[PDB]
């Protein structure tokens, strides 16, 4: 009985996903990881998504054609979380302080953090360069979003029992089809208008009944704060 | 898509654009001071709530809705064609009811419908708009684009493309070294011909094979016997 | 002696030399000064020179934390033809620190090994020369220091036995990673990133305290080769047998190889095996032949995020390979695609069966489903669809349904996404469903109820020959052409005026109608407003005058009256005598007549 093992994610290319300022990308030669942006010189991304040499690009469309509207500064420091755990890929969350002020234009902005926890239900933006084919390898290069809505806590907990915890959320009620290739690193999730957390891993490319994890980052939100005070 | 051109400013003052949830999805056209019409398969599944679709008449750049020529409206009413099918592809054109009325300036006019009896030969040239790509895929342009296209008679566009029925209720646009086509990327407009001294809604942009490939026809959807459909709604 | 920037002179300043070029083991300067150590004042141990056959060095801030970002660099020489072996106890740092060793001195060196925030183990560099390049990124207390001992060796006394084993506990044992290779295999300890990807543990000790080796584990995006490589092997007179131990586990694991070389050219692969073998350590056995010197190779190809390769454990003896008593590995079963195609389900039901789930509704429907349901109804009689629970994706998932009994199908609506949506009635006695479904996010489904009867959208008409507008409204007389809002639709508004026996679309004669009977007009006297009035009534653009041709008619002529307002009054009284036909004449609306001045392309 031989396979493949090949699916696709539904469609969520729209207009290149423009009007988004909040999105940037790391680049260390290539696209690996995503983040937002919430000040003129902090990110917030993925703790596990730690290089030794990372370029911050803002406001990017593309990743291979530059359009002139990309604003590329190179990362000047690294934070991670002091409880980041590598085993469970809990505390995933961290910050990168960029070389110079960023411009902040119409494809460069920033986003409030949040000030109360996410509800379940509640309507979310997931924003990163996934991967949307509709058969072979054909991942495109530009920007996409797909809404997500928050799950309960307790489906989130048996859906991955003894690696889901208080700072955890699923994805959505999105099966997510049997697609098993991964795109999404990091990629900011704004609820409401406000960045209520970050892409940390899943159980594949969002497999069918098996939805990913998501780092809540309310919690998170005094240490950020913190980190920001002491490393002004 | 390869062909586009830059486009003066006035230079179609009856090419709208439609937005659904804050991104250029289809395009329309001006035919009447509160109906717009546009293509029944890029608006097909988003007709329960009209309210979602943004139409931005008088549009002339993706990140220029500044201008004062450019007046935004919203969309009422939608209603499709009941011939379509989505299965052959066949009659892909819907009405859009604006929110209250539009008035008529310089940049923003109506145009013509075919009246009866009025079928454009083959081989005439005929401008096309929308916002298209430069490459196949991705890449959205900024800037309008125009092209000239001669009509493809429809005996040659089914044996050019022996993958649907075409019949009589679509009219095929192409070339044979191709480089010209408006069929996939975005709508953004319908196929224009003009004769006499007036342009006319002779097509509206349809599905396709392949943007400027050889033997491709572009397909556009046939309004010359579509105008009683129209006009019922017009009025 | 100025250099130009970039560029730094000599002690004797004679000649400018790039700065990389300083402290880094090629002797450029005239006077050979650029390699002196205290030249290279590193600060971190006041040496940069290490000549002797063993020794160790510190770093900066030995009895307390640093606190300021300082550059180290460490060069150490040893006789022609000698390797030097690195070994480590623990190391830990603030996170931004690289010892970066590298291969040889000078220019040449490309890379040996980074590792930060974890012991590096046992690090083997095949070379007389070693160099460390110590760098802090940060303004943080990191670690106090980094030390590093080594022991000089001859290297190529090795045995098979040492060259070929390797449990993954004193690094990478005497094996050298490829330099044409686009990544470097990574020794992580315990589980790494890609859940469901990877080993969680080490095979050798049995729990994550074990090291293992394994492709990058970076959220990469991109097709990487990867390649390890073994010293040559000398001849034996017995066969010898390979043991190894592979951990193929992903859904993207493209394939695993050995391609063993030999210097005769004569490159075989003696072990392939591609796909998802699960989440076990498989036994590999290989048997070994080509006396002549010869290269174990290991090179696994990296596909992009979630295809982690592992290899740990491997190990040689002679003779010929016993009989395996670990099965042999199968691929994962793998969802399978049982062709999907389209279910069909029902297709017809009559009146007594009404209620019906779409395919499992209670728990979701089929991806690629093309269900039809075909809704027959006796004649005459309509049929209501009255949904009664409705949960669809959102823009991809669409219930179509149509009018049936003719090949020319009528698109009725169109229902999509979730909550509740309004019925839908049908103009004949058939109503088809359609069902058109995607391969991903399935919901629960929708149910309907398949109500039958009489009129069921149809208001009832009104009585006493009263006129109906399409909201069901009684118009008897009030709103007949009279120019009023009583009905939204604007049905009971249409047009009472049009052309009768005219030359082209836009010609023709006077037809107006007051209630229910059309007639002709009088228009004895014509102005420019009356011509606007029965242009604005026909729908058409501006107009001009007309005359009549020959009284060729002489019935019931209703005069027109005309108000400042713009308003028509339609007077029925004949009070005029030899009434004629008159013409009427109008031009269409202005149409997108072009006015840029748009130039002119060749191309
Ligand atoms: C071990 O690694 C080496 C180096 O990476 C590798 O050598 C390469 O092998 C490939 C294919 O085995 C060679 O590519 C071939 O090039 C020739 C000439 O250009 C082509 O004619 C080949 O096409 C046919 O090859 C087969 C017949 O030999 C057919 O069965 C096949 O279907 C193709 O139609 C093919 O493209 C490549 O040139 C070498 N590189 C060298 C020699 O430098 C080797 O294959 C690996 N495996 C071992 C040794 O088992
Ligand atoms: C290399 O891999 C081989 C696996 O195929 C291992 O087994 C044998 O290797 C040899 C040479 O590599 C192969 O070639 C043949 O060898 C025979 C040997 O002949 C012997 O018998 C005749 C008749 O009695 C005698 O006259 C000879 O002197 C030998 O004693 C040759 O006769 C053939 O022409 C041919 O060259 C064998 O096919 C192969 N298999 C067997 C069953 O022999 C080999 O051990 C590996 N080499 C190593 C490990 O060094
Ligand atoms: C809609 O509701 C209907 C309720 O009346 C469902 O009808 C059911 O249909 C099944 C399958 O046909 C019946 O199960 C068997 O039916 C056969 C039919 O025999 C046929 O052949 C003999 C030959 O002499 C002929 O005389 C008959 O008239 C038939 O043409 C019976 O012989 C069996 O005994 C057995 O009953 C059900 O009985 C029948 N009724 C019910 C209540 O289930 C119909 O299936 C529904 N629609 C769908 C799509 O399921
Ligand atoms: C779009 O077209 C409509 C219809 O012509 C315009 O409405 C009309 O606008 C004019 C000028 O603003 C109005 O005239 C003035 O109205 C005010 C009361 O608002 C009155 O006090 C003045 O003495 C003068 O009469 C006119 O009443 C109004 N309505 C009609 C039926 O003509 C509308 O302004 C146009 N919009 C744009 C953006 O051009
Ligand atoms: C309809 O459009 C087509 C193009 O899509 C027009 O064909 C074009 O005809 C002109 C002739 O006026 C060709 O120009 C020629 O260029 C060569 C280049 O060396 C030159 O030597 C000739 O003297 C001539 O100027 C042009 O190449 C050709 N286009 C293509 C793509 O071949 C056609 O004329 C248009 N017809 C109408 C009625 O508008
Ligand atoms: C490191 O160990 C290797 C042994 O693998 C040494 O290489 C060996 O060096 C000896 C010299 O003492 C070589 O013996 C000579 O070989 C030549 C043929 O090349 C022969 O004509 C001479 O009569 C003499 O026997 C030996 O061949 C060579 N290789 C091996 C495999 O033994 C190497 O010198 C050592 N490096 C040091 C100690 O720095
Ligand atoms: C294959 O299996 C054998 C058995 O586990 C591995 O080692 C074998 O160990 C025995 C014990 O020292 C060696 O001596 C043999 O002992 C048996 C029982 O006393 C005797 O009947 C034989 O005549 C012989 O003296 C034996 O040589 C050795 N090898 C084999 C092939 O039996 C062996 O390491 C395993 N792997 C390979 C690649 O052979
Ligand atoms: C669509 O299906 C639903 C259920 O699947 C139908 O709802 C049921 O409609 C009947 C009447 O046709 C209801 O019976 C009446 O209920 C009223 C109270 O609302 C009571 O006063 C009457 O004496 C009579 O019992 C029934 O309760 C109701 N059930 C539910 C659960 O709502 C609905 O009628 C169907 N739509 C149609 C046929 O157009
Ligand atoms: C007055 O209403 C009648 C209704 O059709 C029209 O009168 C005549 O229309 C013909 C059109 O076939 C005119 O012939 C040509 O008209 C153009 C202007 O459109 C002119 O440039 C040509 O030289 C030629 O005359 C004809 O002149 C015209 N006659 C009169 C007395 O008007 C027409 O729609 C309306 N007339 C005007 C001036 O708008
Ligand atoms: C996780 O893996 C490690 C790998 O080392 C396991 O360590 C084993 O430890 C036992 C312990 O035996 C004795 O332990 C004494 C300390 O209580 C120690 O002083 C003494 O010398 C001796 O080691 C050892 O026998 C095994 O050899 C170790 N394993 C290996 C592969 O060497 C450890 O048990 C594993 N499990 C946990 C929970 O850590
Ligand atoms: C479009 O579809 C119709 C479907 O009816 C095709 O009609 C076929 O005509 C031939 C010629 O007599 C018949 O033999 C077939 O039986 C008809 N089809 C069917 C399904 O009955 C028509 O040919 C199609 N047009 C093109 C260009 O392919
Ligand atoms: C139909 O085509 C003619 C082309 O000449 C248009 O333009 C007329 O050109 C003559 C030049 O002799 C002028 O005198 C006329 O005034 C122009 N207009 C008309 C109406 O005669 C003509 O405009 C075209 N028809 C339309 C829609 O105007
Ligand atoms: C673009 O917008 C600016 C707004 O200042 C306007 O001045 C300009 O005319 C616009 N250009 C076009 C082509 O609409
Ligand atoms: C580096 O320093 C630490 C702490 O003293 C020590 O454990 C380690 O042994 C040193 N380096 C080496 C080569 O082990
Ligand atoms: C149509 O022609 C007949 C011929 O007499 C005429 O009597 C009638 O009035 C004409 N049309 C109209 C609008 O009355
Ligand atoms: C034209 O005749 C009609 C017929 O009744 C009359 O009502 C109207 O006043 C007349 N127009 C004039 C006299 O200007």
């Amino acid at each position: 009985a031989p396979f493949d093992d090949d699916d696709k994610i539904v469609g969520g290319y729209n207009c290149e996903e423009n009007s988004v300022p909040y999105q940037v990308s790391l680049n260390s030669g290539y696209h690996f990881c995503g983040g937002s942006l919430i000040n003129e010189q902090w990110v917030v991304s993925a703790g596990h998504c730690y290089k030794s040499r990372i370029q911050v690009r803002l406001g990017e469309h593309n990743i291979e054609v530059l359009e002139g509207n990309e604003q590329f500064i190179n990362a000047a420091k690294i934070i991670r979380h002091p409880q980041y755990d590598r085993k469970t890929l809990n505390n995933d969350i961290m910050l990168i302080k960029l070389s110079s002020r960023a411009v902040i234009n119409a494809r460069v902005s920033t986003i409030s953090l949040p000030t109360a926890p996410p509800a379940t239900g509640t309507k979310c933006l997931i924003s990163g360069w996934g991967n949307t084919a509709s058969s072979g390898a054909d991942y495109p290069d530009e920007l996409q979003c797909l809404d997500a809505p928050v799950l309960s806590q307790a489906k989130c907990e048996a859906s991955y029992p003894g690696k889901i915890t208080s700072n955890m959320f699923c994805v959505g009620f999105l099966e997510g089809g049997k697609d098993s290739c991964q795109g999404d690193s990091g990629g900011p999730v704004v609820c409401n208008g406000q960045l209520q957390g970050v892409v940390s891993w899943g159980d594949g490319c969002a497999q069918k009944n098996k939805p990913g994890v998501y780092t809540k980052v309310y919690n998170y939100v005094k240490w950020i704060k913190n980190t920001i005070a002491a490393n002004s | 898509i390869v062909g586009g051109s830059n486009a003066k400013e006035g230079a179609w003052p009856w090419v709208v654009g439609l937005y659904y949830g804050g991104r250029l999805l289809c395009g329309a056209s001006l035919v009447s001071s509160d109906w717009l019409v546009s293509a029944a398969a890029c608006v097909y599944g988003r007709n329960l709530e009209p309210s979602k679709w943004t139409a931005i008449l008088g549009l002339h750049m993706k990140s220029n809705l500044t201008s004062p020529q450019t007046v935004p409206r919203l969309i009422d009413e939608i209603v499709i064609n009941p011939h379509y099918n989505r299965r052959r592809k066949d009659n892909a054109i819907a009405m859009m009811h604006l929110e209250f009325k539009v008035n008529y300036t310089d940049y923003i006019q109506p145009i013509c419908l075919p009246e009866e009896n009025q079928v454009f030969p083959p081989g005439r040239n005929c401008s096309i708009a929308g916002w298209g790509t430069v490459v196949y895929q991705g890449t959205t342009a900024n800037i309008l684009q125009e092209a000239d296209v001669p009509l493809l008679s429809n005996e040659r566009c089914q044996q050019q493309m022996p993958e649907y029925n075409i019949t009589e209720n679509m009219i095929c646009a192409g070339y044979e070294e191709g480089g010209i086509d408006s069929c996939q990327g975005d709508a953004g407009g319908p196929l224009m011909c003009q004769e006499n001294n007036r342009w006319f809604l002779a097509g509206v942009t349809s599905f396709g094979y392949k943007c400027a490939l050889p033997n491709r026809p572009g397909v556009y959807a046939r309004v010359s016997r579509f105008t009683e459909w129209i006009q019922s709604f017009l009025h | 002696i100025e250099c130009l920037p970039g560029s730094s002179p000599c002690t004797d300043a004679l000649t400018c030399i790039k700065a990389d070029l300083f402290c880094d083991g090629e002797v450029n300067c005239p006077d050979g000064s650029d390699e002196d150590n205290k030249m290279c004042a590193t600060v971190c141990d006041g040496r940069f020179l290490l000549t002797g056959s063993s020794g160790s060095f510190q770093a900066t801030h030995y009895p307390k934390p640093s606190e300021t970002s300082v550059v180290c660099q460490w060069i150490i020489r040893v006789n022609q033809g000698l390797s030097i072996k690195l070994s480590f106890d623990d190391f830990n740092t603030y996170y931004t620190d690289i010892l970066d060793i590298y291969e040889g001195v000078g220019s040449s060196k490309i890379l040996r090994a980074s590792i930060w925030e974890t012991n590096p183990g046992t690090i083997r560099i095949f070379s007389n020369q070693v160099t460390a390049t110590f760098l802090i990124e940060s303004d943080e207390s990191d670690y106090v220091g980094f030390n590093a001992t080594y022991t000089a060796f001859n290297s190529s006394e090795l045995n098979n036995y040492e060259k070929i084993n390797c449990n993954f506990e004193d690094g990478f044992c005497f094996w050298v990673q490829d330099l044409n290779d686009d990544n470097e295999w990574e020794r992580i300890q315990g589980s790494t990133f890609s859940p469901f990807t990877g080993p969680n543990f080490d095979h050798t000790f049995g729990n994550a305290s074990g090291f293992y080796i394994s492709t990058p584990t970076g959220p990469g995006g991109r097709q990487e080769r990867v390649g390890l490589l073994s010293l040559p092997l000398d001849p034996t007179l017995e066969p010898a047998c390979l043991s190894f131990w592979y951990h193929m586990y992903g859904e993207n694991v493209h394939k695993l190889s050995i391609n063993i070389s030999n210097d005769q050219n004569m490159e075989k692969t003696v072990f392939q095996k591609e796909g998802n073998y699960g989440d076990n350590w498989n036994y590999g056995q290989v048997t070994l032949n080509e006396t002549v010197k010869f290269k174990v190779a290991f090179n696994a190809f990296k596909n992009k995020i979630l295809s982690d390769i592992a290899l740990d454990d491997i190990s040689l003896t002679y003779g010929i390979c016993n009989g395996s008593l670990y099965p042999e590995p199968t691929l994962v079963p793998t969802p399978p695609p049982e062709l999907p195609t389209d279910c069909g389900g029902p297709f017809e039901l009559w009146e007594p069966n009404t209620t019906f789930s779409s395919t499992n509704f209670p728990n979701s429907y089929p991806n690629l489903a093309f269900c039809v349901w075909i809704l027959n109804a006796q004649k005459g009689k309509n049929i209501q669809l009255h949904f009664q629970e409705f949960d669809l994706e959102n823009i991809n998932d669409v219930v179509e349904i149509r009018d049936g009994e003719e090949a020319d199908s009528l698109l009725l609506a169109v229902y999509t996404g979730p909550g509740p949506v309004k019925d839908v009635f049908s103009t004949t006695n058939r109503m088809t469903v359609l069902l058109i479904t995607n391969d991903v996010l399935a919901r629960g489904g929708f149910k309907a109820n398949f109500t039958t009867g009489y009129h069921l959208g149809i208001p009832e008409p009104c009585k006493a020959d009263h006129f109906q507008c399409k909201n069901g409204e009684c118009v008897p007389l009030v709103n007949l052409c009279d120019g009023h809002l009583h009905c939204e639709d604007g049905s009971d508004e249409a047009d009472c005026v049009r052309f009768f026996n005219g030359t082209t679309n836009n010609n023709g004669l006077v037809r107006f109608r007051i209630q229910s009977i059309w007639h002709t007009a009088c228009a004895e006297n014509w102005t420019t407003q009356i011509s606007n009035d029965v242009c604005q009534l026909l729908g058409l653009g501006s107009g001009n005058s007309s005359k009549p041709i020959f009284p060729t008619d002489g019935g019931p002529f209703v005069k027109l009256n005309t108000a400042p307002d713009g308003h028509l009054i339609l007077t029925p009284s004949q009070q005029c005598l030899q009434d004629s036909l008159i013409r009427l004449q109008c031009n269409h609306k202005s149409c997108g007549k072009k006015l840029a001045a748009q130039d002119i392309t060749p191309k």
